[PDB]
């Protein structure tokens, strides 16, 4: 069935993470997963990764650094509006001095931080510390 | 670990393992610091300046220290190459 | 009257060095997560400072062909209130001996606790860095920073340790059997455990290495107690 | 090493096919994986050789580092490798330990057998385990001879050998012997050495 | 071992927890009526009544005592 | 009956003979006053049972060694057979010879001289 992609992706970096694994293997492929690991790898919690392409969904190697602790998805994707995002952001994340939350804006996919900075609320999609 | 004034206020910074870059703990009594020597690529004799290495308890009680320091020294020329 | 009191001969080689003043603080000690076998190392580093504290009594016996045999349990929490803090517990036929082998232990397991700010660095650490949970057999104990000035919210017991730790400022909750005062205290010294285990990204600066101190002062060891 | 004065030379393979130190057992664990060249005919392993010296030479360069050489206790318990941990302890001042181990002599601070090593050498993971579960207490590295079927849990710096035969066994410790005096200076390079492999070999009760 | 998370369950999370909070005892003891009803007192904190005559009410047995009540 | 010694007589006779093992012999008569005399045993029917399993032990450390005491005449045959021996010479023959898949591997690491070969039935057991 597979549901949602992006939940089984991301639950399997971090089963990954908890063993001391250098690289991971993570199918299929999407556009938002793309989107939500260039996130994560412009702060520096995983290196570079590249994509496989079959002719089909596509497949993708992540070179995992020992940086990442958790990530996560939130199952049904809420409405978020610059209002609820200090309640979000008080249940989801482990401090105020690190974190992110990621959010599907219409800007694009981006963090809270920068949310605030382009005053957009959207869709939340998952987090990691 | 700074403020804003800029000062380090912290007890000590502990060491992170070589092979996993997660930190060592302060009672982790399997943690070890093995010390390896240098020669001197002439006459393949010990002079002074040797490499160390920090594996944790938990990747050395799941028997993976071993084909840890082996790639922790092919990557560093103990090991060049072709071993 | 007389004097010179010279107890204290070591019988490990980090009772050696630190006899010797070779050895400087403890923290050198827990950069190199030695196990500390003695009781003089602690009250060399502190000790002017350490004050202990027993959370409770509590009698445990064995059924026996002519008896129900009575034996008592002491825990007892230790530490200094800038950082530093222990929890023991020893189970001895008399009170008076059970409060005092569980300082021992108490003393031999201290352990630092890191501090952190909660919204902006202004000086002097406050609060623990990030949320924090421990665990002992169904007692789960969850520690979160807190503003200035909040104090510690928190059941009394908890509110023992914490204190002793250093922290001025923690939001607390527990979801558990906490009636029970041994899987309490094991789980919030758990908790206080974890606190300079946890990856931080502060934490990501690669590691300088430093000489052992069993490897710098090779030629003491050689022969400086014998 | 990736240098030429410390590559295998042409007399010391003619000594590991005479002991037959290449020769494994019948099964392989899957850490023992990348020192097998190809499984016989028959179902026994082959070690390839090429990988023992290189994990030799880094088991020597670890002990060389240590500074006091009294502190690089070696451990025997078998009847094959008494003789050559004793040998191996005269020649470079280790302190050696044949037959029973005594749990505890790591970790207790009352017995009079209690010492604090800073190495650890054992001639066999799976039957020197008590050793091994020790030195997991008090942060005590490890080096470890390993047969195909030898499990590297608490093991550092496994040398890949036939484990079970006693002119393997001796051999290997002889060899180890020979590269740490080398490179410490001492018995330099380019000299046969005085003392012949089968001074560490098991006596096998004789005639 | 389930519940359901989508975005359209509002109806089912709200008439499954209506439903289920009947099992609770001081809740259906408060919402059903029957305790009301079989309340000597008409839901009030006190009453006031006649005193038939005194009787002598025998404790429970790790105790000993007569502990005189009346018949209101 | 009995007649099973107990630690305290077992301990002294080793100890006995750890220390004066030239003076022991092999009868009893003699025994007991060598003990009576290197030792202080305060009653005589201690002394009686010390000296008769002194001379219980003696008779056994004349054939091969037990495994309580050690002494200097048993250590130097052990000594002087762990230094090597002209029974074991070296390698027995220096001209030892492998099998293919070997030959292969010793091709991989440049090796072109002194071996042989052989090839079996092609699996265990037939
Ligand atoms: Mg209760
Ligand atoms: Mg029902
Ligand atoms: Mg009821
Ligand atoms: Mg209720």
């Amino acid at each position: 069935v597979r549901m949602n992609v992006l939940a089984d992706a991301l639950k399997s970096i971090n089963n990954a993470e908890k063993r001391g694994k250098r690289q991971v293997l993570i199918r299929p492929c999407s556009k938002v997963i793309v989107r939500f690991l260039t996130v994560m790898m412009k702060h520096g919690y995983i290196g570079e990764f590249e994509i496989i392409d079959d002719h089909r969904a596509g497949k993708i190697v992540v070179n995992l650094t020992g940086r990442l602790n958790k990530c996560g998805v939130i199952s049904p994707r809420f409405d978020v509006q610059l209002k609820d995002l200090e309640k979000w952001q008080n249940n989801l994340l482990p401090s105020r001095q690190f974190g992110f939350i990621v959010l599907t804006t219409s800007a694009g996919i981006m963090d809270h931080e920068e949310a605030r900075r382009k005053h957009t609320g959207g869709k939340i999609l998952g987090f990691f510390f | 670990m700074q403020n804003d004034a800029g000062e380090f206020v912290d007890l000590y910074v502990p060491r992170k393992c070589s092979a996993s870059n997660r930190i060592i703990g302060a009672k982790d009594h399997a943690s070890i610091q093995m010390n390896v020597a240098e020669v001197d690529k002439v006459t393949g004799r010990f002079n002074g300046q040797f490499k160390t290495y920090a594996i944790c308890g938990a990747i050395r009680r799941m028997g993976e220290s071993d084909d840890s320091i082996l790639r922790l020294a092919k990557a560093d020329g103990i090991v060049s190459k072709n071993f | 009257g007389k004097a010179e009191d010279k107890e204290w001969l070591p019988v490990t080689k980090l009772g050696r060095l630190v006899k010797d003043v070779k050895i400087k603080s403890l923290e050198e000690i827990y950069l190199f997560s030695l196990p500390i076998k003695e009781s003089e190392i602690i009250d060399f580093f502190l000790g002017a400072a350490l004050k202990d504290e027993v959370l409770k009594i509590m009698p445990v016996q064995k059924q026996t062909r002519a008896a129900q045999r009575t034996r008592f349990k002491a825990f007892v929490a230790i530490g200094d209130y800038n950082g530093h803090v222990g929890l023991g517990v020893k189970c001895s036929k008399e009170v008076a001996t059970a409060i005092r082998g569980a300082i021992i232990l108490a003393k031999l397991s201290i352990v630092p606790v890191r501090r952190g700010y909660w919204g902006n660095k202004i000086g002097k650490p406050h609060t623990v860095p990030c949320k924090v949970t421990g665990r002992c057999g169904s007692v789960l104990v969850h520690l979160i920073p807190a503003p200035r000035g909040t104090g510690i919210v928190s059941a009394p017991v908890p509110k023992k340790l914490l204190l002793m730790a250093g922290i001025d400022d923690c939001y607390t909750s527990a979801w558990s059997c906490t009636a029970t005062l041994g899987n309490f205290a094991k789980a919030t010294f758990d908790a206080i455990s974890k606190t300079y285990s946890y990856l931080t990204p502060d934490l990501w600066k690669e590691t300088v290495f430093t000489k052992s101190p069993y490897q710098e002062f090779t030629d003491h060891l050689v022969k400086t107690h014998t | 090493g990736a240098l030429d004065v410390l590559q295998m030379k042409e007399e010391d393979v003619l000594k590991f096919l005479a002991a037959g130190t290449h020769l494994g057992g019948t099964n392989l664990d899957f850490q023992m994986e990348q020192y097998i060249y190809k499984r016989k005919s028959d179902g026994i392993y082959i070690i390839n050789l090429k990988r023992t010296w290189e994990k030799l030479l880094l088991a020597a360069r670890a002990i060389v580092a240590i500074e006091n050489p009294a502190d690089v206790s070696v451990i025997s318990s078998r009847n094959t490798g008494q003789r050559a941990v004793l040998k191996f302890a005269a020649a470079t001042g280790a302190t050696p330990i044949a037959g029973r181990f005594t749990p505890g002599t790591f970790t207790n601070q009352i017995q009079a057998a209690f010492r604090e090593p800073r190495l650890l050498v054992v001639t066999d993971p799976r039957a020197d385990h008590q050793p091994l579960t020790e030195a997991s207490y008090v942060n005590l590295p490890t080096i470890a001879l390993c047969n195909t079927d030898s499990p590297l849990r608490y093991v550092d710096i496994a040398i890949p050998c036939n484990n079970k035969g006693a002119h393997s066994v001796g051999l290997m410790w002889w060899m180890l012997a020979r590269e740490v005096l080398r490179m410490r200076g001492t018995i330099s390079r380019e000299h046969p050495w005085e003392v012949m492999p089968d001074l560490y070999f098991y006596r096998d009760p004789e005639e | 071992m389930g519940k359901c998370r989508g975005l359209r369950t509002a109806r089912k999370l709200r008439s499954h927890r209506r439903d289920q909070k009947w099992h609770d005892k001081q809740y259906k003891k408060a919402h059903l009526g029957t305790a009301l009803k079989a309340n000597p007192f008409g839901g009030a904190s006190h009453a006031k009544g006649i005193v038939l005559e005194k009787v002598g009410v025998e404790a429970k047995q790790p105790n000993s005592a007569i502990r005189k009540c009346v018949r209101v | 009956m009995g007649r099973v010694r107990t630690k305290t007589v077992k301990k002294a006779a080793r100890v006995i003979i750890e220390k004066y093992y030239t003076r022991l012999g092999n009868d009893f008569h003699t025994n007991k006053r060598v003990c009576e005399e290197i030792a202080i045993i305060p009653s005589k029917k201690l002394r009686n049972k010390i000296a008769g399993y002194v001379t219980h032990l003696m008779k056994r450390i004349q054939r091969g060694p037990v495994r309580g005491i050690s002494i200097k005449l048993q250590e130097e045959e052990r000594e002087r057979r762990d230094n090597y021996v002209p029974e074991v010479s070296a390698l027995d023959q220096e001209i030892i010879e492998v099998d293919p898949d070997t030959k292969e591997m010793l091709k991989l690491l440049d090796f072109g001289s002194l071996s042989n070969l052989q090839v079996t039935q092609p699996t265990v057991g037939m």
